């Protein structure tokens, strides 16, 4: 809970930043550990 | 990068070369390590490492234990050597030949064993 | 009937021979696996995009085709007999008969104008594929001595016909078989003779995708990123002004008398439409020269302020009605800003304003102190002052009246004969608009995706009702980007949000072409409710489809997985998907999974209970290392210019760009002899191994020089040799990329390693310290025991059963390397890159980067050296741009190749010449040893290490309570075997009766948790 | 002869190796440390009076005389002090 | 710090957005996209 991750790579759901990058073709993917397994 | 990477290595060897001993085969210096002392230069730091050599080497003869009373022994923190008709235990970096005593080496099984074991007096 | 078209209609596309080649192109096709109509032996099938046409009989029973319109007279149709003597071509108006079909006189009754004629010259497939583009019938066919074949065989180009006719319905002229072209991108291989021997059709389906992205017909095991889904516009819309009224420009353009330069008229142009193909109807061959704009489009956007300004001035004169020049008519009459957009139209009007007696009407001004800023008028007459006499009064001596009649008569050259000019200024500053072209508007499609245009700017996406209120004199909103993410619509008023359509990323996971052509797809950041499904081609880029079937469609936090079915049970980590998913093939299936951490072990913990090791392993595991790469140079203007002077000449005036270049890749050549010279030669003498190979029962036969090769290298060492793999090079030569070759040869090399195995077999660690001590290879492994904290009777006494396992273990590393295929994969993954780079370089010369060609002859030899350096210059652009790309790559690749080589350089010092004690550094369990071999660009380290096994539960306790004293084991462990009591060393179950020198005492048995009662002997 | 200018083949000044031609140095059979690096393990140097190719040297053979019954020991020792400029 | 974001970049969108004529001439310019994919891919790759 102390360090923002800005966005994680997850679903995003058609309908701020986030949407501005991905409108311009700019896209983060998903760790493939998930911070469940790292723990 | 590059200059981040041998900021990174000067720094480790400031920590394990000047303020300790490296037991790190070359990472201070050509030689068993014995110290350090950083001197600043312009744009970098040079060590003076400080080692130890090991010079004027001697043969002699071996063996990886000794029979005595029919018990195989070990030397403690030593080596078996031989002058050529006696038999010392030394210390592996420095010829510091001492009689065989029961104190500088152990006791482990017979030799039936040990493939080399040589029989001389363990004083006891 | 219907039937399968298989793999069939594949043509050369071009005239140009090609070998060993994977060569992409675009053009007319028919798709692979497609729907072909199958007739018997007919009817007027149509002309879509182009037709493949085969004919399997064996009796010439198929004679032509009349391709045309309406097949009438009243149109012109094409016409192709093959007569048993030649072939017959005819465009010409054809009544063609009803059933045409050897009396060739049935086929047609009347051939008026005739504007194209030609001639010329086991069962048989005939395949014929017929294109009509540009006014060329291009025709390709092949012939096979042979239910259409399943077998892959391509089309020659027959002919080129200009027959200039469109064509929509053909009629073959009496088993045929016709499919349909389409736009599609092919992957065609061609043999080493030139031969079309594969294709892939991009399209057909994911795999093929990925085979076309990869550019290979064989694709390995993994998830690939192939492309990204779009949608595609539903329909389209256009919302203009309401306005209809026509523009004023016939009282501008056709005014009975226009306005002096220098008092120059200026019109406001508002609420109407402008058809500017109303202009073109001006004095003839007049100039109509536009900034910012071409004429042609004016009729297509929308202006904000639109200002006519209208003058006389001499017709030489109307080269300075421009930005930027200067003169008399420029200075002070009537000047342009720098950045005008607009339009300058000029047309000669001396059969209005000429009068033969001199026209007074039009004047200039001649003499201004200043020059005018742009759009300025100056209507003053004041007397212009060239002397510094009090000029003021009337002219005279350095005293002009400022303007002059141009007098314009009709016996004037055309330099000084009058001409009309109109200057339209716009701002297409989007902004809101009034004067806009003549465009229909349709209705407003809301919450669907569209091509739109609001007043001329165009675009595509979804429009939505915005919640945003624009000011009065706002039309559009912008983003960051600045790009138009809302609009004000120009009827309604209202304001809607522009979106992008949807689109995202596409994988594929591919079990490897080998195993299978089953792939799963996974669509990236997408939720299976948000898949993309269209059925028409309007979707999914891709254009495929993968349909859903129930339980093969998953949701992921990566994105929807179609094709894969979920499976409860957990692995290893076969084909990673993302967020803990994984991918992998049953065998039979592809199945998706939440990937397994590994096997669960609760470890028994109490306050009292040890597990002690009863044995051990010897383990000898790898390590390898890159220590370096190819060394590369280029020579710059031979990749850039090639056996082109013009060029090299042009790239002088480019900078010092090759001789930085060269600098950078000289310093990543010797960096890379820096590196093997720090990894390889730490030993300064060649130390040479005893004659007799007696190492107290150790074989080191597999990893010591063998005499017999003619390289002297060791078995392991030639497995790994052999294993690395280390035409195209010659091809990279032609164009400038030379390898240059290591200062140290392999033979050195492993001169060096033997060297190191030498020094370390016969003495230890001692030669890494100073003057190389001899000591019998067992007493060395003592040494190496104790080191590791086991006593050395353990290896004296177990010298027979610890060799046989460093022999065997050593004797499984051969297998172990020339196995697993991945295995030397580091490495080879450094030739691999190299490799790669080297040929995108090469291949980057086919790029025309926006010029016409990229062959730098075509472009000198055919245009005049003007337009010849513009091409030049994107030529070379682009080239310099590949080449400052390749050695930035290979600068971040050689900074990874040197950490890696100090890595190695360390793991030389502290594993090769020294035991190390650092977990992990040299091998998985206790070091004990470590041998190095080189490998072709790198290093490979044998580590030997000391594994406990067997372990044993036991009773332990902190101390012993004895004569009332606290003891405790001075280099052991208490243990009880249940109901004695002794002292063992750690990792190793050696238990010893207690007594009081394995022990020492420290306090009162009363402050020690868990003491025991014991005797100590 | 795009650089023009020519150096004269002399024959014993004209030697053949894996880098290429090499024109104005003589091939000897010693073996020293490298001083400039041509490649493919062949170096050159001034000889004193002209220039010399020759086969660099990976340094001076030895040979340990391993034995099962024999130890080297050191009786004496030196304090090194080197020195490392980063 | 481990790992870094895994970024993505759609090329075509990027330079071409939305635009057809510009993702034909942007045919012409190579395997410049490709080999932005292929570094981010090894990026992305070397993250985990
Ligand atoms: C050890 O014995 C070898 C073989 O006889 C000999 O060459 C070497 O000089 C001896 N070492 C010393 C220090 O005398
Ligand atoms: C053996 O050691 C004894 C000392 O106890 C002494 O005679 C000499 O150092 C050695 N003798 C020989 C013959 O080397
Ligand atoms: C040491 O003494 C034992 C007991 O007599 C004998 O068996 C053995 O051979 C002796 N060792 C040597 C090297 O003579
Ligand atoms: C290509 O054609 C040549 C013709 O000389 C032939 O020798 C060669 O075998 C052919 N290649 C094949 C069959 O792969
Ligand atoms: C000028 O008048 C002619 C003749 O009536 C007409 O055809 C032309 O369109 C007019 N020009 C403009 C710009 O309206
Ligand atoms: C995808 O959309 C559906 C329908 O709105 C929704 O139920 C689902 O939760 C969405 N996916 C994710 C990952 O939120
Ligand atoms: C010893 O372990 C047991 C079981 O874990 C625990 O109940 C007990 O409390 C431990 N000893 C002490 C002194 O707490
Ligand atoms: C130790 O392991 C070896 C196998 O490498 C086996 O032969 C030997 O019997 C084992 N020792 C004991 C005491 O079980
Ligand atoms: C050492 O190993 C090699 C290969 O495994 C074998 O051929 C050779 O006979 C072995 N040598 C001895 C002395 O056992
Ligand atoms: C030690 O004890 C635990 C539980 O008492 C048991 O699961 C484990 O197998 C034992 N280990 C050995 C080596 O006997
Ligand atoms: C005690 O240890 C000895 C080995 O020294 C063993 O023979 C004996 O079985 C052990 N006691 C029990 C109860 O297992
Ligand atoms: C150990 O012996 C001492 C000697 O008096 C005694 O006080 C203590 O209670 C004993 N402890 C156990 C656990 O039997
Ligand atoms: C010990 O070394 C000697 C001489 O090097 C050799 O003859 C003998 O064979 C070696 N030991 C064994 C067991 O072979
Ligand atoms: C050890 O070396 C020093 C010189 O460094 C010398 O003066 C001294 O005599 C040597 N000692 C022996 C025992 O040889």
């Amino acid at each position: 809970n102390k360090v923002t991750l800005a966005d994680a790579g997850f679903i995003k759901q058609y309908g701020d930043l986030i949407c501005a990058q991905k409108f311009k073709g700019l896209t983060v993917l998903p760790p493939l550990l998930t911070d469940e397994m790292i723990a | 990068a590059e200059i981040r990477a041998s900021a990174n290595l000067a720094a480790t060897k400031m920590s394990e070369c000047v303020l300790g001993q490296s037991k790190r085969v070359d990472f201070c210096g050509k030689g068993y390590h014995l110290m350090s002392f950083p001197q600043s230069a312009p744009h970098g730091v040079v060590f003076l490492h400080v080692t130890y050599v090991p010079a004027q080497e001697k043969n002699f003869t071996t063996a990886p234990a000794i029979c005595h009373d029919g018990k195989a022994h070990f030397p403690r923190e030593g080596v078996f050597v031989s002058n050529g008709t006696h038999w010392f235990v030394t210390q592996r970096n420095f010829y510091e030949p001492q009689i065989i005593t029961t104190d500088n080496t152990f006791v482990s099984g017979n030799c039936d064993v040990v493939i080399g074991i040589v029989n001389n007096t363990v004083y006891d | 009937a219907y039937t399968n078209s298989f793999t069939r209609g594949v043509y050369y596309p071009d005239k140009v021979f090609r070998s060993s080649v994977l060569h992409s192109t675009q053009d007319l096709f028919l798709p692979f696996f497609s729907n072909v109509t199958w007739f018997h032996v007919n009817p007027v099938l149509p002309f879509n995009d182009g037709v493949y046409f085969a004919s399997i009989e064996k009796s010439n029973i198929i004679r032509g085709w009349i391709f045309g319109t309406t097949l009438d007279s009243k149109t012109q149709s094409l016409l192709i007999v093959n007569n048993a003597t030649n072939v017959v071509i005819k465009v010409c108006e054809f009544q063609f008969c009803n059933d045409p079909f050897e009396s060739e006189f049935r086929v047609y009754s009347s051939a008026n104008n005739c504007t194209f004629e030609y001639v010329s010259q086991f069962k048989n497939l005939r395949e014929f594929v017929f294109k009509n583009i540009d006014g060329y019938f291009k025709i390709y066919s092949k012939h096979t001595p042979i239910d259409l074949p399943q077998g892959f065989s391509a089309l020659e180009p027959l002919v080129d016909l200009p027959i200039g006719i469109n064509i929509t319905r053909f009629q073959t002229l009496l088993a045929y078989y016709v499919g349909y072209l389409q736009p599609r991108t092919f992957l065609l291989k061609y043999n080493e003779n030139g031969t079309i021997t594969d294709a892939v059709d991009c399209a057909l389906d994911p795999l093929s995708e990925t085979k076309c992205t990869l550019k290979s017909f064989t694709v390995e095991k993994g998830i690939y990123q192939t492309s990204n889904f779009r949608v595609q516009p539903t329909e389209s819309i256009v919302r203009f002004p309401n306005i209809t009224n026509l523009c004023p420009f016939d009282e501008v353009f056709n005014a009975t008398r226009f306005a002096s330069v220098y008092a120059w008229n200026r019109k406001r142009i508002s609420n109407c439409v402008a058809d500017y193909s109303v202009l073109y109807n001006l004095a003839p061959f007049f100039t109509f020269k536009c900034y910012g704009v071409s004429p042609t489009k004016l009729n297509d956007l929308c202006f904000t302020n639109v200002y006519a300004d209208s003058f006389v001035i001499r017709g030489d004169e109307v080269r300075q009605i421009a930005p930027g020049q200067t003169g008399n008519i420029a200075d002070y009459n009537y000047k342009l800003p720098d950045d005008f957009t607009g339009c300058v139209i000029a047309w000669n009007s001396n059969k209005l304003d000429s009068k033969v007696s001199g026209n007074y009407n039009y004047l200039y001004r001649l003499f201004r102190k200043s020059n005018l800023k742009p759009f300025e008028r100056d209507i003053s007459t004041e007397i212009y002052q060239a002397g510094n006499k009090p000029c003021n009064g009337v002219a005279g001596f350095n005293c002009y009246f400022p303007l002059r009649s141009y007098s314009f008569r009709p016996t004037y050259g055309v330099g000084h004969q009058p001409y009309r000019v109109v200057v339209l200024s716009f701002e297409l500053l989007h902004a809101p608009a009034t004067v806009c072209g003549p465009k229909k508007s349709t209705n407003l499609v809301k919450n669907k995706c569209v091509n739109f245009n609001f007043n001329g700017l165009k675009g595509t996406g979804v429009l939505t009702e915005s919640n945003k209120k624009f000011l009065p004199f706002q039309q559009f909103g912008r983003d960051i980007a600045d790009t138009t993410d809302a609009v004000r619509d120009p009827q309604t008023l209202e304001i809607l949000d522009i979106t992008p359509c949807s689109f995202g990323g596409v994988s594929v996971i591919t079990p490897g072409t080998n195993t299978s052509n089953q792939v799963a797809v996974l669509y990236q950041g997408v939720n299976c409710t948000e898949v993309p499904v269209a059925i028409h081609a309007d979707q999914l880029t891709p254009t495929w489809r993968v349909y859903s079937t129930g339980s093969n469609v998953f949701q992921t936090r990566a994105g929807c997985l179609i094709g894969a079915e979920y499976v409860n049970n957990s692995y290893e980590c076969d084909i990673p998907i993302g967020a803990g998913i994984c991918a992998s093939y049953q065998t039979q299936s592809i199945i998706a999974y939440t990937m397994s951490l590994g096997a669960e072990n609760s470890v028994a913990y109490s306050n009292n209970s040890i597990a002690i090791p009863t044995n051990f392993t010897i383990s000898v595991t790898t390590e390898i290392l890159p220590v370096s790469m190819t060394k590369t140079s280029v020579d710059c203007t031979m990749y850039i210019c090639g056996d082109s002077t013009e060029c090299s000449n042009l790239l002088l005036q480019y900078g010092s760009f090759c001789t930085q270049l060269k600098r950078a890749l000289t310093g990543i050549a010797v960096e890379q002899d820096k590196n093997t010279q720090e990894v390889f030669a730490q030993v300064k003498q060649i130390y040479k191994t005893p004659p007799i190979k007696y190492f107290g029962g150790f074989n080191f036969s597999q990893i010591l020089p063998d005499p017999s090769k003619p390289s002297k290298r060791s078995p392991i060492e030639d497995l790994l040799f052999n294993k690395v793999t280390l035409d195209l090079i010659c091809a990279q030569k032609f164009k400038g990329l030379t390898v240059l070759p290591p200062l140290l040869t392999d033979e050195m090399i492993a001169q060096y390693t033997s060297a190191l195995l030498a020094g370390t077999i016969t003495s230890g660690w001692t030669f890494g310290a100073g003057p190389a001590l001899q000591i019998p290879f067992p007493m060395q492994m003592a040494y190496r025991f104790n080191g590791i904290g086991v006593t050395q009777n353990v290896l004296y006494e177990n010298q027979k059963l610890i060799a046989n396992q460093f022999n065997s273990a050593i004797g499984k590393i051969q297998d172990s390397l020339s196995s697993t295929p991945s295995a030397l994969g580091k490495l080879q993954d450094v030739v691999n890159h190299n490799a790669q780079a080297l040929n995108t370089l090469v291949k980057q010369l086919s790029s025309k980067f926006g010029a016409i060609s990229s062959v730098l002859n075509d472009i000198f030899s055919r245009l005049d050296p003007p337009e010849a350096e513009v091409q030049i210059d994107r030529l070379i652009t682009g080239r310099l741009q590949s080449l400052q790309t390749y050695v930035t790559q290979q600068l971040i690749r050689a900074a990874e190749i040197r950490a890696s080589a100090n890595l190695a350089a360390t793991k030389m010092s502290e594993c090769v010449l020294g035991q190390s004690k650092r977990v992990d550094f040299c091998g998985k369990g206790y070091h004990l040893m470590s041998f190095p071999q080189s490998a072709p660009h790198g290093v490979v380290f044998l580590h030997v290490t000391y594994v406990p096994a067997q372990e044993k539960n036991f009773t332990t306790a902190p101390a012993i309570c004895h004569d009332g004293k606290a003891h405790f084991p001075r280099e052991g462990v208490f243990v009880s075997n249940g109901t004695h009591w002794f002292v063992t060393q750690r990792n190793f179950y050696e238990p010893q009766i207690i007594t009081t020198d394995n022990t020492f005492v420290s306090g009162n048995c009363d402050v020690v948790i868990g003491i025991v009662n014991n005797t100590v002997y």
